[PDB]
């Protein structure tokens, strides 16, 4: 259905919660917070940035033959 | 019974918007949506308080501006707001079809549509307010963009001068311009609220790409919260944008008088535009390039057939991903590209990276999609 | 460059050597074949409309890889004639209905 | 509760601050511009002598 | 031809929370008025906007009571001369563009109102203009009536150099050097092109303050709500 | 306790909760306001007129 | 007697002594040579100006806005 | 089921439009609403192309 | 500005270049625009014909 | 009840948007019939100067 009450069959799946006055909006900064982050990003890493430094070698090597094409060559005019 | 599921209004905002069931482990991506909204709003309301000076007409719009931003109070502030609102419609906008694209959220085949109308009309929302101002680039980038329609076979040129208004661009062209700028923000507020139904019929998607019917939430405590926190850096991106850095997307050109007998060396449209640009650009024929730009942006439509996978998130896709992540650096490519020139280097990397675009969202990406489902047995 | 119906009308005194430049192009390379003198009623003036055939923008003149024309928009290259190249443009710069009443004047209804 | 509701306070003042200076931006921009200002206790009026009736 | 990249010179206002030197501001609106006004317009000042920026209320009466222009017209429709009021614009030194392209040999003096934000580079360009006139390299010729400016685009200017050492006396008294005449020239031409520039710092280290204050706390606001969530266990018991 | 009397006066019902916020919004204004003023006249002091015309 | 000493050109004097702008001047020089010496040539000495101006007003730039 | 049961669009143009259920005494004074709806629609259009000019 | 022989889209000639000279030659009066008088006048056509017939 | 107050909104919004569209073509009507009504709001006792100027 649509509402709260019907929407999928499940059985004894027991959750546990605690009121957010109990508890920290901050816990595990230091002890798992931080580690959790640098896994997430090492994970990522290596499937995002090679594209991006393809892309950083593209434009620059695209600049600087842009400037190489724009500088003038003696030999039009060595005669 | 309480009173949000007993007067009608109550029931619809209760059943929409209070009381929707969304998936727990919905990611930062889906906030953009929500700051898509936000920014049509900002966009409805400065644009309003703008439009109380701006005259549309080609001998005193860029002095209307010019009075707005030096003698109306705090109109700098509500111009800049206006344009930096605009660029960060378009990032929001960008975010949200790659989110789209990662995530599978085509698949919502109706949503997706309706999704695709909506990009149109914001594209064609924005082309027309940047004709606004009447400077040097608003002035040859529409000329530019309307010219565009001449390459239609027969009806080309009546088509061109029908939106003129005339046999060139001038105050006629303005005055349609600024008319359609007013009404379509509104019609594309409407085009979402139909986004919205629609996606309603089927709910959100989470990214591991899983029915999340098991894992369902109100919408009220938590994703309100998460949501004000997004307007609360988009706002802090905004306000940065235009308090620090006003000019840093803008182009110095469009502060001269729109002058009808002398292209500016550089004229290039708006950010947003530049890899429709660079693909207008990369297609020698005239007729070729307008279709190459429409199919550029049109592919979102052909995307879901392209889908042949097994998996509807791409998270579990590791070549895919990197597919992916090529396309973004080959739209990167292509803004950049729209920036530079028409020279010996920047000419042929656009029409590689065109090309290198149509073929990863037509080819490599169904290809990739077709080798991870025999990887995985299926 | 002239204002007409709000739009470029480019006259320019091209010397001898740039109408040898326009004599010897040959028609085969020519996107739009035409011969130089039939777009020029005298041969030193040179007289169109500065609008670029592809999207409408004011070709620079004496510059591109030919030195006549060049669009500052999508890298459309015109010759002295106006012709059209190389790039995107379709046809060659369009070619009013001016009549040289007399040697300093051009005129027409 | 208390610290909880103390950072909720806190938050909500700095909302109110923010959508206070806004809301007040918004509506003077609505007010009279700089160069209608101007013109409007500056000028004064040099009167001749217009017969013997209202002009 | 190629083109000259202006270097960055380090304008004081450039800093991130900085504002505009306003006795350079002045100094600048000096030169532009006694120097550059004989060609250059500004149609989008007037002589208001100097009663905060530089000027008090009663020297700006009587610097626009300086200059007389035309007023509406009279009995029989015969339009006079005014002594000049605050709220009339700096004056146009000619009145259309074809007269001041007769008079500066076919070239049409630009308006100053925006050129800081209309041309790449901004004032450093402009500074960059006025200080680099040399003469022309080996190899290149010009007609008499332009001047050769490497930083000017075409290369080829027709503006003859506006600026050179005791050109103008300033009030202040510091020693007019062309040097200090155009950076102050580029100083009041910023003001110009973004007169709210000294609000626009204000509000923008406003709201950065209140940004600091109010991110970290909207962010705990979000932690705390969803620390129900992030902190649940849940468990599965078949029978 | 701090708290026992804070949190049952001005955090116990909503009004009274919305009162300080209001209270505190307006001082906040002020000051907050007056602070960032200072701070921007001292970061670049002489270049301001309001010192000049003095 | 010509007091004022418009210290702008003390600036692009010390870069003319430095190594950058120095270097830049001479190859200036042998494209001023260069073109001189050829009667009838097309070559223009621009390039080399803008190259040797762009390191000299970089200093400048540098070492400028101090002495105003 | 018929289409108009199953798009959500057309669920609701048949709920609110095609399949309202209305009275059938009602007589031509309930004939204004959609005038005024049409009258909506005319100012709409009509304004739009006159501000297109104005 | 010079003069030219006038063309189709030249409008009719302004016998006064402003208001005042218009006041000045015609004893302080206003003479209206005639390009609305007849719709500008309650009785329209009908009004003017009897101002210039009694 | 609810539809009479939706109705009685939309009747203020249209009498609103009809006196703004009237006071556009800015003929003497307009003018005069736009002062009057801003005007109008003169009476409020506090601010009602203040509120007509804005
Ligand atoms: C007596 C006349 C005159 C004086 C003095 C003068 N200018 Fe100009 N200026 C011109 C003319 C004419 C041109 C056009 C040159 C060209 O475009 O080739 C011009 C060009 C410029 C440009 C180039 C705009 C562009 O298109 O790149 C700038 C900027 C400029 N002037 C600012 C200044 C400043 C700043 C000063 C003095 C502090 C100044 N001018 C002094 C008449 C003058
Ligand atoms: C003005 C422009 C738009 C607005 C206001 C808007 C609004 C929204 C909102 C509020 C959502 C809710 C979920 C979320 O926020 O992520 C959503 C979802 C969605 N939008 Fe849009 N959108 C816009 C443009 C687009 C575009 C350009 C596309 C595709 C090209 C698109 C396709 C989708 C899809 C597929 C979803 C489903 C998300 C999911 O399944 O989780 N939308 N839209
Ligand atoms: C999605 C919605 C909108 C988008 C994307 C958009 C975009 C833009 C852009 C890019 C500009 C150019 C500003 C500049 O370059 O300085 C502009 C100008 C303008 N827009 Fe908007 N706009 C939107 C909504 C609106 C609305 C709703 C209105 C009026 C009700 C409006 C009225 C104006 C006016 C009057 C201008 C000219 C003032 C100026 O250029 O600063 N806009 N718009
Ligand atoms: C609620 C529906 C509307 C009503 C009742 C309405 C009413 C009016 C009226 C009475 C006039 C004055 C007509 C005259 O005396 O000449 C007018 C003029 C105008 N309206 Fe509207 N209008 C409506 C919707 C719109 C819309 C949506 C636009 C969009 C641009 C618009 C634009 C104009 C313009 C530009 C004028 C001035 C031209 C003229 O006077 O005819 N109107 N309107
Ligand atoms: S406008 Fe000349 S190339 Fe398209």
């Amino acid at each position: 259905g649509r509402e709260f009450g019907n929407l999928t069959r499940m059985r004894h799946v027991i959750s546990y919660s605690l009121s957010p006055f109990e508890q920290r909006a901050y816990p595990h900064v230091f002890t798992k917070g931080i580690p959790n982050v640098l896994r997430r990003i090492r994970e990522s890493f290596f499937r995002v940035v090679p594209q991006f430094v393809v892309f950083y070698l593209i434009y620059t090597w695209g600049t600087e033959e842009f400037e190489r094409s724009k500088r003038k060559n003696p030999a039009a005019y060595e005669n | 019974t309480p009173m949000r599921k007993t007067n009608p209004l109550m029931k619809l905002i209760n059943h929409s918007f209070i009381d929707l069931p969304t998936p727990s482990n919905i990611s930062a991506w889906w906030n953009f949506g929500s700051l898509l909204g936000a920014c049509l709003i900002l966009q409805i309301t400065t644009g309003l308080f703008l439009a109380m000076h701006y005259s549309p007409d080609a001998s005193t719009a860029f002095s209307s501006i010019a009075h707005i931003t030096r003698d109306v109070n705090y109109g700098w502030i509500i111009r800049y707001l206006h344009a930096n609102g605009a660029s960060m419609f378009f990032i929001c906008l960008f975010l949200h079809i790659g989110r789209g694209l990662y995530y599978g959220s085509f698949l919502y085949s109706e949503t997706w549509n309706i999704g695709i109308i909506l990009l149109l009309a914001t594209m064609a929302t924005a082309f027309m307010g940047y004709v606004l101002p009447w400077g040097q680039m608003s002035f040859w980038g529409a000329t530019v963009i309307t010219n565009l329609l001449s390459a239609i076979p027969y009806i080309g040129t009546d088509l061109v001068q029908w939106i003129w208004g005339g046999y060139s661009v001038d105050s006629p062209t303005l005055t349609r311009f600024f008319t359609f700028h007013f009404i379509l923000p509104f019609i594309i507020a409407a085009l979402a609220t139909l986004h919205l139904l629609f996606l309603h019929e089927t709910g959100s998607n989470n990214p591991l790409g899983i029915t999340s019917h098991s894992d369902k939430i109100t919408f009220h405590p938590y994703y309100t919260i998460k949501d004000a926190l997004g307007l609360l850096l988009f706002l802090l991106s905004l306000m940065t944008l235009t308090l620090f850095s006003p000019d840093l997307l803008g182009d110095p050109d469009n502060y001269t008088l729109a002058n009808p007998l002398n292209t500016p060396p550089h004229i290039k449209p708006e950010w947003y535009f530049l890899f429709a640009y660079t693909i207008l650009r990369s297609v020698p024929n005239k007729l070729g390039g307008v279709l190459a730009l429409l199919l550029s942006i049109l592919i979102l439509a052909m995307i879901p057939i392209l889908h042949m996978s097994k998996q509807q998130s791409m998270m579990f896709r590791p070549l895919s991903q990197s597919l992916y992540w090529l396309l973004a650096a080959d739209l990167l490519i292509l803004t950049w590209i729209g920036g530079q020139p028409v020279s010996y280097p920047f000419t042929i990397i656009g029409q590689v990276a065109s090309v290198l675009y149509f073929t990863t969202i037509l080819i490599l990406m169904p290809t990739i999609s077709l080798i991870e489902n025999k990887m995985l047995k299926w | 460059a002239f204002k007409w119906r709000g739009k470029p009308l480019f006259v320019r005194h091209r010397t001898q050597k740039e109408i040898e430049q326009e004599a010897a192009v040959e028609l085969s390379q020519l996107r739009d074949p035409q011969h130089d003198l039939d777009r020029v009623k005298k041969p030193e003036w040179v007289i169109l409309i500065g609008v670029c055939t592809h999207l409408g923008c004011v070709p620079i003149a004496n510059a591109g890889d030919f030195g006549g024309y060049y669009c500052p928009c999508h890298g459309s290259h015109y010759d002295a004639s106006g012709r059209i190249r190389l790039g995107p443009a379709p046809l060659n710069l369009e070619v009013p209905t001016y009549e040289f009443t007399s040697d300093d004047m051009v005129i027409v209804g | 509760k208390g610290f909880s509701y103390l950072v909720t306070g806190v938050t909500t003042v700095g909302v109110a601050y923010a959508a206070k200076n806004a809301v007040t931006q918004f509506v003077s921009s609505m007010s009279a511009s700089a160069d209608v200002l101007a013109l409007a206790k500056i000028e004064i009026k040099l009167s001749d002598i217009p017969e013997g009736k209202n002009m | 031809d190629l083109e000259l990249h202006p270097p960055s010179y380090p304008w004081s206002h450039r800093g991130l929370l900085s504002s505009l030197d306003h006795t350079s501001i002045r100094r600048g609106f000096q030169v532009y008025k006694q120097v550059c006004a004989s060609c250059h317009s500004m149609d989008f000042v007037a002589y208001r906007h100097l009663v905060g920026v530089c000027y008090t209320e009663d020297e700006a009466k009587e610097l626009a009571a300086e200059v007389e222009v035309q007023d509406g017209p009279n009995e029989d429709g015969e339009m006079f001369m005014r002594p000049g009021k605050l709220f009339d614009y700096f004056p146009k030194p000619y009145p259309n563009s074809e007269a001041a392209r007769a008079a500066n040999n076919g070239a049409l003096p630009p308006d100053l109102s925006y050129i800081v934000r209309a041309r790449h580079g901004g004032e450093d360009y402009v500074f960059s203009l006025l200080t680099g006139y040399c003469e022309p390299p080996t190899g290149v010729s010009l007609r008499e009536g332009l001047y050769f400016n490497p930083y000017f685009p075409g290369q080829a200017i027709a503006m003859a150099p506006p600026i050179y050492t005791d050109v103008l006396e300033f009030d202040d008294g510091t020693p007019a050097t062309m040097s200090q005449i155009a950076k102050d020239v580029c100083t009041f031409l910023r003001w110009a092109s973004e007169p709210e520039h000294d609000h626009r710092k204000r509000m923008g280290l406003k709201m950065l303050m209140m940004m600091a204050l109010l991110v970290p706390l909207v962010y705990t606001i979000k932690r705390h709500k969803w620390s129900v969530l992030k902190s649940r266990k849940l468990a599965y018991r078949p029978p | 306790t701090l708290t026992s009397k804070l949190y049952s006066l001005l955090f116990r019902r909503t009004s009274t909760f919305a009162l300080t916020i209001i209270v505190g919004v307006m001082f906040f204004e002020r000051a907050f306001d007056q602070g960032a003023d200072a701070i921007y006249d001292h970061i670049n002091e002489g270049k301001l007129w309001k010192h000049i015309k003095h | 007697e010509e007091e004022l000493v418009d210290p702008l050109t003390t600036v692009r004097e010390q870069c003319e002594q430095l190594e950058k702008c120095v270097k830049a001047r001479e190859r200036l020089e042998l494209c001023d040579e260069r073109v001189s010496s050829r009667s009838h040539t097309e070559e223009d000495c621009t390039e080399e100006l803008f190259d040797f101006l762009h390191a000299r007003d970089h200093c400048v730039a540098h070492k400028l806005f101090n002495n105003l």
